[PDB]
């Protein structure tokens, strides 16, 4: 019951998911080969949320791996956990995407999406009662942006009542390593609007800044950035797998995080995050966890929530803690900071409290915020897009692959419209 | 028993047979004095020498061949030479004067004096057969014995036997290179027996094999000993599945069912793809894919021709060695993909795959290399009419002034037979214009 | 006990040049619909649909082997039980009648490998070679008529004029016809190829081999050394009524045979409806074509199969409703 | 009781049957010499279905081997199991067939069929109560097509109430290795119509595609293609030899697979088929076996059943499995896919459940389908035939051997007629 299909697409989405299937596979005691070596009986009662049981008490993840280039598939097989996945879910072409949205959404992605959805329906039709999906991808590439939003817009035509959410990486102007990333991100925010139930927007500039300032890492790699993201992805569906005092599924969050539809772009966040050495100096309590989840420098999206108002937030606590301190600290924040919360919604905060903390610490927490300050993201893209497109720069790599300009200007205008949807619900009483 | 009779007529026909009967002695492990060595207590008919070698008792292998010439000189190189007790003495038939580049001498004057002696010897080989497949007549268009005598013999072999296949391995005149001045008169006159009496006639010419030796093989200055070893690899691959085990074996009658559409459309050109020198046989990718493409190349033809000017009608792929059949279907489907290769519109099942296990034999002193794989491609195409139009034009020049006619009339034929054989070859060339064109209503 | 089939023929090349509209649809296995354009009194044109149901209906893409398999092929396991069996070819002229029966019209020649004559004469011999029926030791012999200007001719012999007499047992016997003894199927194709080369036919540009006579091909099944008749399969190719626009170049010779084709079919049209009602004197002796066809209708061991031929276009919609209405009347017949 | 005579003819039919008598001879523990070395007592209780017992507890197969060329006979004798057959059943001429239908059906096959049927009646008259026959042959050769259909049409004159079925290989336009194979296949589909009770149509393009895509073989040989076919041939007559929970003979299938006569052309199929390595990742259960038997890429006929409707299917399960899961999974398919089944027949599926799985795996299955989509086969032949015959290409090799054109046009028209028999029963309510 309540299964989750995982569709990691591209280079960035596969690197996150390969680190994601190393955290979940530690929470349930899965061996790198696939056997079970846990000690708690709760690690198997809801292991079918992610893992199909196979012959001889081996546990195969319900993950589908997509790329348009065989190289990242060869890395994941040859990594620590290449043994864990099933070899029939490594779907890949040969000709690369080009960091091009059109080449992965129209020419060479539509050729492949028949051979991917036929594998998606092998996972979904074997489940007892499927709950939803999850994409891990990257707004800014060819396969994560283009091929990811072709996969999305072909599942809502077949599974039109399941919770589909994405853990998508959005670009930032401070950290660029792709010239054409505004074209590739605007054309996929337009798809994420009409097709997705929750969208956990993540940046990379926000993830070095957590590693630099909070974690005090000296040389961060991508393995450290994906390690933060994978701690969020496990934290959201915790009450789905472990028993709690309050429970919150994927659908239960989406009911009371999303006031109006089309406003489904969330800011994730994790707590505790300390440096090594400075963990003997922090006492672990509920007022300690709450201060990290609402400080701006512990957001995995490069924004400041002081430039807006939280519509709604959610806080998922994991550990043997009380319920008064959860219900009081989540109260003492939205009265001390009542100018940073929308006042036509009383009690903007949802508390979820599980019973099982992670396997090395007590009392973790996860912050998920629906803030109006996320228009800072969509305007930094829609200023770069409208500065290139007004000169039609780098455009023949898109119009040569089947597209035309009418798809651009529509996608630019739908990005600029939802900026004026968080703007209305920020201000005006 | 899948036996075959080889008939070698004239100087070119004998001298190819020296290159053929060198090769089968090496493929089957027979010493030049007819002996298999003592380290073979195995199945000889399981190696199947018994399509080219009748086993005389007390350990002796004598070939199923007859060498005929009207000249004593060429067969006396076989007596002695090195094969001086390979052949039976009564199957090496010499005349006393050759036909001397004269069809009328080889067919009327001189040829009738030994034609009873040749035919009587073939019956002594036809009676030793159990399961006779057919005849392998080698000659050259453009001799006197290769054209005049062979026309006389194929008439008599059609009356005595008839139902047997009779394959021909002719050497056709080359467009620029010629060695005889009367070379076109002797090729129009052999046209009648080649289309009527033979059942599948092959043609090669010396220019198109000179270029293969120079380009594909880097021989700067070939002799006829280099060339006839290339003719013999075509023959050794064609008749291979009679005498070796393999998946998808092809008899000599499974050609004619799959290669010949209509009873006058039986003139297919052959190729042979890995003609590679031994130094160039390193740096190789001699796979099934590359060796299939090389047969369809217009430069590697054994006839001076260009199959991009006409349409193919059938092909017949015969592979030897380390060949897996799924590699062949992946190589056929690339050939059908290309638009340079035009099939006809009544073919649609393109062509026939034969595969054999026995890899080719490297002749000591040879020019070829030691390959794992080899392909002969027998293929009907409408482009072989262009070789015929280049030779009618040479006949039409000399016969316009009736030049060398007085030699032929004063030897046993009439002037009127030139005007019949010119029309007869012009009717085949009208057939290839009418078989290549697709039909509408 | 008469099976009726219909065959729409396709549209020729010349009828496309004159822009002819096809009105005959065969949507199902055994139906047919005639789309008839009709106008009302106020010049408001409408469209009528005339449904028909037959035993089997043929499309325009069907070949002569498929027409054979459902018409004359079941009637070969009847001739080897002692009965007799016939088949008609009834329709308008130009409606593909001798293309079905005679063979595929290959321009200057007649490809007699098709047709219903050859495909059944082949199938007698395969049936004759079965060990169940080889035990009877029968002899297959073939004869071949021609009915021209109301009189019976012969086509095996060149121009033997023939009489139509009667036995005391009320059996019509053409006498004396030529009855050659057939060895194999290569022999019976020599009769049909020589037969069609001598059949009387006009020469024009529209139908260069139009039928001018009611050809009848018989295959007589005889026991060896008894001179009785154990079975007959009598093919009938008609000539077809022609009275639409046949005014091209008709001299006194052309309409001499012309009004005699139409006279012979009215006698055939009357014997159908006279058999439709009861007890009337069946006018079999009006035309000699109806005297030959007597044993087809009232035969006590007779199983016939009329193949109604239909021209498809708009200008032949009048003859089409004429022709289909008789074949429906032929289907609704119970003799005894 | 219920014996089966096996008449393998030609090159292709002998290569399949030589691999077929190596699978059956493993199911019953027959030594390569012919002795018995089994361990289960069920391997001998119905061993007389295929094997006559000979002197000294040797078990000789009831197989009759036909060829028009001595070469394939020499291969089977010199193979692994040349010791198993009786030397009086190697019937062969000397002059080959020519890949010519006329030469093997009229000239040189009719000369031999007296010396073959006299051997067929030595097997059939010694049986207690014979059930039927089986040909293994090849539409596309001289001996498999021509000589096979002469043997067939001379047994229905003598054994006119026994189940005769064929396991016949049909050509495909993607894989050709014979120029005249449309002439040789159209002239034998015409014989298979009027003379056969079941016909299991197999292609080779459908068998590489199983080896390439499903089995993940790198270099498939004919020994791999015949290995699939031989796993079908054993699977159909399983309940004839081993005890079950539901039983299904050859006649019991033919009753409820064949609605109207002349519609007796079946699509076989086998499950499980995994690659090596990817068998520790698939759990073996009845919903797992059912998904393979109805996926299109596990058909041994090169067709797609989405271009038609299954008239009837059959599923023969082998193993200690339940009966609810068999009766429910065969129900959950023909309601989920109700547009792919003919709706004037309720419950198109027949379930057979044996008790004995193969000797290396538990819970195998066998899919046998009577689909209307098999008109895709008969039209791909009848387009090639009518493109050659309209120019009379390669015709004198047929008319020279006794035939004439009237046999062609009849055989072309009977092929084109049954296309219009699956077409009527596909559509129209
Ligand atoms: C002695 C001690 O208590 O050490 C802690 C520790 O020092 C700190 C600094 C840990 C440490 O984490 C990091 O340094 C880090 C590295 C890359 C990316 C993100 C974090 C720790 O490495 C991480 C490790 O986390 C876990 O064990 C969780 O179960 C965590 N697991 C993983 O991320 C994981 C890592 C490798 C292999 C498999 C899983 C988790 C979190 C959420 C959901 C599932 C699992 C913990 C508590 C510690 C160390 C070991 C030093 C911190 O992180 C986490 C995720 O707990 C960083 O800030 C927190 C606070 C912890 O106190
Ligand atoms: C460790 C293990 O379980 O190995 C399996 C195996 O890995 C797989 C992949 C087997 C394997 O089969 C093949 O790879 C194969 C090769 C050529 C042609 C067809 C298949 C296996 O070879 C085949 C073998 O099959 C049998 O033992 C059956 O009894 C089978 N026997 C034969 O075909 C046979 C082979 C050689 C000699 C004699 C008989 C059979 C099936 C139906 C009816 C009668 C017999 C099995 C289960 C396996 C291996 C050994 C790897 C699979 O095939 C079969 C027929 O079971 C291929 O997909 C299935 C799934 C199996 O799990
Ligand atoms: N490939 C090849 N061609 C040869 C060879 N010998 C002669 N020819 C060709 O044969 C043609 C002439 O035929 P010959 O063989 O010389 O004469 P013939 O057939 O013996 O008849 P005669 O003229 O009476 O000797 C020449 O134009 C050569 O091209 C040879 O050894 N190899
Ligand atoms: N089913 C058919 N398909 C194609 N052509 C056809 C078909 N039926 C008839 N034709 C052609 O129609 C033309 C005339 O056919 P024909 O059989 O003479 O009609 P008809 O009624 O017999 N004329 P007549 O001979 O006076 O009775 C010929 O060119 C035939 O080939
Ligand atoms: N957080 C994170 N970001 C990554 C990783 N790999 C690539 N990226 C970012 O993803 C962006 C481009 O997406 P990419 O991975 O190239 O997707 P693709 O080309 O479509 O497969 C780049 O700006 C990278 O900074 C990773 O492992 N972790
Ligand atoms: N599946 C399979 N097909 C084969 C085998 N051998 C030949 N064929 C196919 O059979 C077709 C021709 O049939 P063939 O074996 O030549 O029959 P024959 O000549 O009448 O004996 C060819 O297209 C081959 O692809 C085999 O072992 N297995
Ligand atoms: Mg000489
Ligand atoms: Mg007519």
């Amino acid at each position: 019951m309540r299964e989750i299909v995982h569709i990691q697409a591209g280079q960035c989405g596969n690197q996150i998911g390969a680190k994601f299937w190393e955290v979940i596979s530690d929470e349930h005691g899965i061996d790198p080969t696939g056997s079970y070596h846990g000690d708690s009986d709760l690690q198997l009662e809801r292991i079918n949320v992610y893992y199909n049981e196979a012959t001889g008490n081996k546990y195969v993840p319900r993950a589908i791996l997509v790329d348009l280039e065989p190289g990242t598939m060869d890395s994941v097989r040859s990594g620590p956990f290449g043994q864990i996945f099933r070899p029939d879910n490594f779907v890949f072409g040969q000709s690369g995407a080009g960091n091009n949205w059109a080449k992965g959404h129209y020419t060479e992605g539509a050729e492949l999406v028949d051979s991917v959805l036929d594998v998606v329906r092998k996972e979904s039709e074997s489940c007892d009662c499927l709950q939803g999906f999850q994409l891990t991808h990257s707004l800014g590439g060819g396969t994560g942006s283009g091929m990811g939003t072709l996969l999305i817009s072909k599942i809502r035509e077949e599974y039109p009542d399941r919770i589909m959410n994405t853990f998508s990486v959005m670009p930032s102007p401070k950290v660029s390593d792709t010239v054409v990333e505004p074209y590739n991100a605007t054309l996929s925010v337009h798809q994420l609007v009409e097709n997705t139930d929750e969208t956990y927007c993540i940046d990379n500039e926000a993830l070095y800044d957590i590693c630099f300032r909070t974690l005090k890492l000296t040389t961060p790699t991508y393995g450290d950035l994906n390690h933060l993201v994978s701690a969020t992805m496990s934290g959201v569906t915790t009450c789905l797998r472990f028993p709690g005092q309050l429970n919150a599924d994927l659908r239960k969050l989406a009911v009371n995080m999303v006031p109006f539809p089309r406003l489904h772009f969330f800011m994730p966040g994790f707590a505790p995050l300390t440096s090594r050495g400075s963990q003997q100096y922090r006492a672990l309590t509920v007022p300690e966890l709450t201060q990290q989840m609402f400080d701006s420098k512990n957001m995995m999206a490069a924004c400041d929530p002081r430039h807006g108002r939280y519509l709604t937030v959610a806080a998922i606590f994991r550990g043997r803690m009380s319920m008064k301190e959860v219900d009081e600290q989540m109260l003492n924040v939205q009265n001390k900071n009542s100018s940073y919360f929308v006042e036509w919604i009383p009690n903007n905060v949802k508390t979820a409290v599980c019973d099982i903390p992670p396997r090395g610490l007590k009392m973790s927490a996860t912050f998920i915020g629906n803030s109006t300050a996320i228009q800072e993201l969509f305007k930094r893209i829609s200023e770069q897009f409208t500065a290139m497109f007004r000169r039609k720069a780098f455009l023949h790599w898109y119009t040569g692959e089947g597209m035309d300009e009418m798809e651009f200007t529509e996608a630019e205008s739908n990005m600029n419209d939802l900026v004026s949807e968080y703007q209305q619900y920020q201000d005006a009483t | 028993m899948r036996e075959c009779i080889s008939i070698h007529v004239g100087q070119a026909g004998v001298q190819i047979g020296n290159a053929c009967w060198e090769l089968y002695c090496l493929e089957h492990g027979i010493q030049p004095d007819g002996q298999m060595p003592s380290d073979k207590t195995i199945g000889g008919g399981d190696d199947s020498f018994n399509t080219f070698f009748s086993e005389t008792g007390a350990g002796k292998h004598v070939p199923r061949a007859v060498f005929v010439d009207l000249e004593p000189t060429v067969i006396d190189e076989v007596r002695t030479g090195t094969y001086r007790q390979l052949f039976h003495p009564e199957q090496l038939i010499t005349g006393k004067e050759d036909a001397a580049n004269n069809y009328a001498r080889g067919h009327y004057t001189i040829g009738k004096e030994i034609i009873d002696l040749v035919l009587d010897r073939i019956r002594k080989l036809a009676d030793q057969c159990t399961g006779l497949q057919g005849f392998l007549v080698f000659h050259s268009f453009g001799g006197g014995t290769g054209s005049g005598f062979t026309s006389l013999l194929m008439e008599r072999l059609s009356v005595d036997y008839g139902k047997k296949s009779k394959l021909e391995f002719s050497i056709y005149p080359a467009p620029q290179v010629s060695t005889a001045v009367v070379e076109p008169y002797n090729s129009i006159l052999t046209t009648h027996t080649t289309l009527e009496h033979s059942d599948c006639a092959f043609m090669v010419d010396n220019e198109a094999i000179y270029d293969i030796c120079r380009r594909n093989l880097d021989i700067e200055r070939p002799t006829y000993t280099n060339l006839n070893r290339l003719i013999s690899q075509i023959v050794s691959s064609i008749t291979a599945s009679l005498r070796f085990d393999g998946a998808l074996n092809v008899d000599l009658t499974e050609f004619q069912t799959n290669l010949v559409p209509y009873p006058r459309i039986h003139f297919p050109l052959a190729t042979y793809a890995p003609v590679i020198s031994a130094e160039k046989a390193y740096h190789e990718q001699l796979s099934v894919a590359e060796i299939t493409n090389a047969c369809f190349e217009p430069a590697n033809q054994m006839v001076k021709c260009d199959p991009r000017h006409g349409k193919y009608m059938a092909c017949c792929l015969l592979y030897r060695g380390d060949v897996v059949p799924k590699d062949v279907n992946a190589a056929i489907a690339t050939i059908k993909t290309k638009r340079s290769i035009q099939f006809v519109d009544w073919c649609p099942t393109g062509f026939k795959v034969g595969i054999n296990y026995q890899p080719p034999t490297v002749v000591p002193g040879g020019d070829l290399a030691k390959v794992q794989r080899a392909v002969c491609m027998l293929s009907n195409t409408t482009a072989i009419a262009e070789a015929w139009a280049r030779l009618d034009h040479k006949f039409d020049l000399m016969y316009a002034k009736r030049a060398f006619v007085h030699w032929y009339v004063g030897e046993g034929m009439e002037e009127g037979e030139f005007s019949e054989a010119r029309e007869d070859m012009a009717a085949l060339e009208k057939d290839y214009e009418e078989v290549g064109v697709d039909s509408v209503e | 006990s008469i099976t009726v089939c219909v065959r729409k023929r396709p549209i020729s090349r010349k009828e496309v040049n004159r822009k002819e509209i096809d009105v005959i649809s065969v949507p199902r296995k055994d139906m047919l619909i005639v789309h008839e354009p009709r106008s009302k009194v106020d010049l408001t044109k409408f469209l009528e649909n005339h449904k028909f149901r037959f035993d089997y209906a043929f499309n325009d893409t069907c070949d002569n082997a498929m027409v054979y398999k459902y018409t004359a092929k079941p009637l070969v396991k009847t001739i080897f039980e002692g009965g007799m069996a016939t088949c008609f070819a009834y329709g308008q002229t130009g409606s593909g009648k001798t293309h079905t029966m005679g063979g595929e019209f290959n321009g200057k020649v007649q490809d007699c490998k098709n047709g219903i004559y050859a495909m059944a004469a082949k199938d007698v011999f395969v049936t004759l070679n079965m060990p169940r029926y080889r035990a009877m030791n029968l002899v297959v012999s073939a004869s071949f008529f021609e009915i021209y200007s109301g009189k019976v001719f012969d086509l095996l012999s060149d121009k033997q004029k023939l009489r139509v007499l009667e036995d005391g047992k009320q059996q019509v016997q053409v006498v004396g016809l030529t009855e050659k003894v057939v060895d194999g199927v290569e022999e019976v194709l020599k009769l049909i190829q020589h037969g069609n080369a001598a059949r009387t036919s006009g020469q024009t540009s529209a139908n260069s081999n139009s039928s001018r006579s009611h050809a009848v091909f018989q295959i007589v099944l005889r026991p060896q050394g008894s001179t009785k008749i154990h079975g007959k399969f009598s093919f009938i190719d008609l000539a077809g009524n022609e009275r639409g626009v046949d005014t091209s170049s008709a001299d006194r010779q052309t309409r001499m045979e012309g009004a005699e084709i139409n006279k012979s079919l009215l006698a055939l049209k009357e014997c159908i409806r006279a058999l439709g009602k009861q007890s009337a004197h069946l006018p079999f002796r009006v035309s000699k074509l109806t005297q030959v066809l007597r044993d087809s209708f009232i035969g006590e061991k007779s199983k016939t199969c009329m193949i109604a031929m239909i021209s498809p276009g708009l200008s032949s919609c009048e003859h089409t409703l004429n022709t289909l209405r008789y074949a429906d009347r032929v289907k609704e017949l119970v003799v005894k």
